[PDB]
């Protein structure tokens, strides 16, 4: 079972993979001494995929409420 | 010939000599050698006939070294082609329109210009590439300098959440852009991508986006309808009144044609002067005004 | 999460000069309470930050900052 | 309704189903929200997206009906016949249709005898036809 | 108390929305959406031998624009129903396999048939 | 061989070729020497020459010239029928034929650019490829290798797509549509009726 933080880490994990082949461009495309941790970083990716996580997914399923046994079940 | 099309492009590509520095510098002297000789060519002053056949050949040489000029660079183009790639655009696609600016960049080059042909070619072949990506990647055609002012504010503005680390409020927007708000709301309304009809509504897998939104060219049976009785009760209201005055009233509201005719443009073919028309004009608005002919169309508005 | 940062080692261009170290992961209290979140359609959040620390042989010189990746559901 | 004839459409019969000519791949102005010129959605080719309305302006009245004006070239009339009016696009090289190949041999049918393999390498730019030969020429 | 309460359930239509791409009527409840006659429901018609029936519920009652405005106007009048037409479906099928290149013209036995 | 000797051999390549080929075509000499194999034949050989020769004399008796295998102008739907609808909210409704007329008329206009001014070989030839390749995902996407993804999160749709499968024209607008009229709801047990 691929519980709901397994779930979210891969996402996240999937992510961070986008984050870090964009930083990798951006180091080839970039010069020295003015590379600094705040800029190189795209914080894009990793925000896009835990928001598109919810969306499209046949896990992130909407709530029923139709009594607190349907909640639990 | 396989799937994956840009990978048998790739192999197109081939093995191919890679130029050094003298060897592009010659290269591009028998370009210019070539480039005179059909220039000479061109002029309309008789040429002996030996000589103009030499200067045919010298010109497909300077051809032939394009040729290997391009299919060299090649690599370089399909790497920019890379840099911009993912974006609306296939990624083959970006590759042959680099390519436009390419053919456009050699045809511009020369070693007057002591550098490589590498550092001179990718201005062209990223100004190719996004030219192609302002005026076809996206469904509803946006002007370039609309697509310059809606990449400069997005990307901006991801630099202020980056900052800020929060959403950037529209007027601290606007004071950055330098432009007032209206213009923001404007560009990041038209700087939308439609979504596709033909995609799962997900409440079923059957169901498709297509096919749960309503039209507004439909004529409704009950308006229709309405509108023919609407149209029988009043050409009758007119039959109770005489002859001319609904004769006239009828061109003035043109219910015969659908363009109503002035008083004085009544005045021609019934023969009446335009203040004669006037008043009977205003003698049928009276008597439909009349409570007996007018309970019936008080209700179909 | 600390895991899956880790998993990411410094990257290191074809020189090897520069690495980026994201040693520590922290949270801070959301902004908007769970009702509120509720009421007003926001997803609820909280932010969470991140020490990137640029370390490059080259210059021989550490440089820490800390940078936020985006608000975390 | 008797028949539905069906078979292979020519080049001409496509051209006199068309009322026009597609040249761009234009769809409607990111501002005015009405079809471009000459591209797809093209008032001009198809039809007017409002009765009896033109793009221009000129002679949008019901009353004018059945005529072109010279302004842009819409002809007025209901705008139902957009749902059946269609254009063309003229290819610079000629194209094969995916259906008749690539598939089973009793639609492509070996016309030319032809391994699929052959024609997959040929008609998709990976090997050369040897289209006619002079041979009695050669042979002389 | 399951929540199939009969509320939901119930769905009517007289006439209402209609889709674009074929102008037959729009599903759900949301949009008075009229329920399907679908394959089998056609089958068991076409067992009774009622083509007449299969007629409208194919024609006048959908995928017709010159025979709704028709139907209801002659309800209302009370005048007998017209006769239906050609449904607009099969219009679009005939449009879309002529973008196919085949040129499908519906003829008559003598010569061009009239439409 | 071009160089070496010319005039003697004419040699082409990709679909232009096959519109030559069929331009040239006997096929009665063909549906002749087959129908001679036939009577003299065996083996899976005498198959091949069935078929050939059913597909040869299917295309003899008709009129229409076997030409239309290559199709020269592409006809594209109507409008209305892949409607760009206004959505409320300022977004857009789009058909996915609207995106593969766009890929057609953009390759078609670019490989008209290649061709007016002087061009080589490779650059021409792979962009007719690409016009091919753009064609052959209009009639049918997916037919070949890795489908017309458009977005990436699902293949896009296509001319003959609509015209087949569950969800095809056929089986689900044309035999079994929706009808005014109508009505539905939960039934309960009177036994007075
Ligand atoms: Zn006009």
């Amino acid at each position: 079972i691929r519980n709901v933080g397994e779930l979210i880490q891969n996402q996240v994990r999937t992510g961070l993979a986008r984050m870090e082949r964009v930083v990798r461009e951006r180091m080839t495309t970039q010069d020295v001494e003015a590379i600094t941790p705040q800029t190189l970083i795209n914080i894009r990716p990793v925000v896009a995929s835990i928001k598109e996580f919810f969306g499209t997914s046949q896990l992130s399923q909407f709530m029923d409420q139709n009594n607190p046994l349907s909640g639990l079940t | 010939a396989t799937a994956d099309p840009v990978k048998d492009y790739l192999k197109q590509i081939g093995k191919v000599p890679l130029l050094n520095a003298e060897q592009e510098v010659e290269l591009a002297k028998r370009i210019e050698a070539g480039l005179f000789a059909e220039d000479k060519l061109a002029n309309s002053d008789k040429l002996a006939p030996k000589l103009k056949r030499e200067l045919e050949i010298i010109a497909e040489d300077g051809r032939r070294a394009k040729n290997h000029l391009l299919e060299a660079n090649l690599r370089l183009v399909v790497s920019l082609a890379k840099r911009y790639t993912g974006r609306g655009m296939l990624f083959l696609d970006l590759i042959q329109e680099g390519n436009l600016g390419l053919i456009r960049a050699v045809e511009k080059f020369d070693y007057t210009k002591g550098y490589k042909f590498s550092t001179y070619a990718t201005w062209w072949i990223r100004q190719a590439i996004t030219r192609a990506m302002a005026d076809q990647a996206r469904t509803i055609r946006i002007p370039v300098h609309m697509v310059e002012v809606i990449n400069k504010l997005a990307r901006v503005q991801r630099q202020m959440l980056q900052d800020l680390g929060r959403e950037p409020t529209p007027e601290e927007l606007a004071k950055e852009l330098d432009m007032t708000p209206e213009k923001v709301i404007e560009v990041q309304k038209y700087g939308r991508e439609p979504i596709s009809l033909h995609t799962p509504l997900g409440e079923d897998g059957d169901s498709e986006f297509g096919d749960l939104i309503e039209d507004s060219e439909a004529v409704v049976p009950a308006d229709a309808v309405s509108f023919t009785l609407l149209q029988e009760q009043l050409h009758s209201v007119l039959d109770t009144l005489s002859e001319r005055e609904a004769g006239v009233v009828s061109m003035r509201f043109g219910l015969t044609d659908g363009q109503p005719k002035t008083l004085d443009e009544i005045g021609k073919v019934y023969g009446v002067t335009r203040e004669r028309i006037r008043q009977i004009e205003s003698k049928t608005m009276s008597k439909l005004r009349h409570p007996s002919r007018s309970q019936v169309l008080r209700d179909y508005l | 999460l600390e895991e899956i940062f880790e998993e990411i080692s410094p990257i290191e261009d074809f020189s090897g000069s520069m690495s980026l170290t994201f040693r520590d992961h922290r949270f801070e209290p959301p902004k908007n309470s769970i009702d509120e979140c509720k009421d007003r359609d926001f997803t609820y959040a909280a932010p969470l930050f991140v020490t990137a620390e640029f370390t490059n042989n080259e210059t021989g010189e550490i440089k820490s900052q800390t940078v936020f990746m985006g608000d975390f559901p | 309704f008797d028949e539905l004839r069906i078979g292979l459409a020519t080049a001409d019969d496509i051209r006199q189903w068309s009322h026009g000519e597609v040249k761009k791949p234009e769809t409607i102005n990111y501002r005015t929200l009405k079809p471009e010129k000459d591209g797809l959605f093209c008032e001009k080719i198809f039809g007017p997206t409002r009765d009896w309305e033109c793009y221009c302006g000129k002679y949008k009245r019901v009353r004018f009906k059945g005529i072109i004006c010279e302004r842009c070239g819409v002809e007025v009339t209901r705008a139902k016949v957009r749902r059946e009016r269609m254009g063309h696009i003229e290819l610079a090289a000629p194209v094969t249709h995916i259906w008749y190949f690539k598939g089973v041999p009793s639609r492509l049918g070996y016309l030319l005898d032809l391994a699929p393999k052959d024609l997959e390498k040929v008609i998709y730019f990976a090997a050369y036809m040897i289209t006619f030969v002079d041979e009695e020429r050669r042979t002389r | 108390k399951l929540h199939h309460l009969v509320d939901d359930k119930l769905h009517a239509r007289s006439t209402g929305p209609y889709s674009m791409i074929t102008q037959q009527p729009l599903g759900g409840k949301a949009q008075f959406g009229g329920q399907r006659f679908g394959e089998m429901e056609v089958w068991a018609l076409e067992a009774y031998g009622a083509a007449y029936a299969l007629q409208e519920l194919l024609t006048i009652k959908s995928d017709d624009v010159t025979g709704r405005v028709k139907v209801y106007e002659a309800i209302v009048k009370g005048e007998n129903i017209p006769e239906p037409g050609i449904p607009e479906s099969f219009k679009v099928l005939i449009k879309e396999m002529q973008s196919l290149c085949l040129n499908v013209e519906v003829l008559s036995s003598d010569g061009m048939s009239i439409e | 061989l071009r160089d070496r000797f010319g005039t003697y051999f004419d040699g082409s390549m990709g679909a232009a070729a096959l519109q030559k080929r069929l331009e040239s075509f006997d096929l009665d000499e063909e549906a002749e020497r087959l129908r001679e194999i036939i009577r003299t034949g065996k083996g899976q050989k005498k198959t091949r020459a069935l078929k050939r020769l059913k597909v040869v004399s299917a295309f003899l008796q008709t009129s229409n010239s076997p030409k239309g295998m290559v199709l020269d102008c592409v006809p594209v739907i109507p409008p209305d029928l892949r409607p760009m609808v206004q959505l409320d909210g300022g977004r857009f409704a789009t058909s996915d034929l609207n995106d593969l007329y766009r890929r057609v008329i953009n390759r078609n206009n670019r490989l008209k650019r290649l061709l007016d001014l002087g061009a080589p070989e490779i650059i021409v030839n792979n962009e007719k490829r690409m016009l091919q390749e753009a064609v052959d995902a209009l009639f049918d996407n997916g037919r070949r290798g890795r489908p017309v993804t458009g977005p990436g999160n699902r293949p896009l749709k296509s001319l003959s797509d609509m015209l087949k499968g569950k969800q095809g024209r056929f089986r689900q607008n044309l035999l079994g549509k929706r009808v005014d009229y109508s009505a539905r709801s939960v039934i309960v047990v009177g036994p007075q009726l």
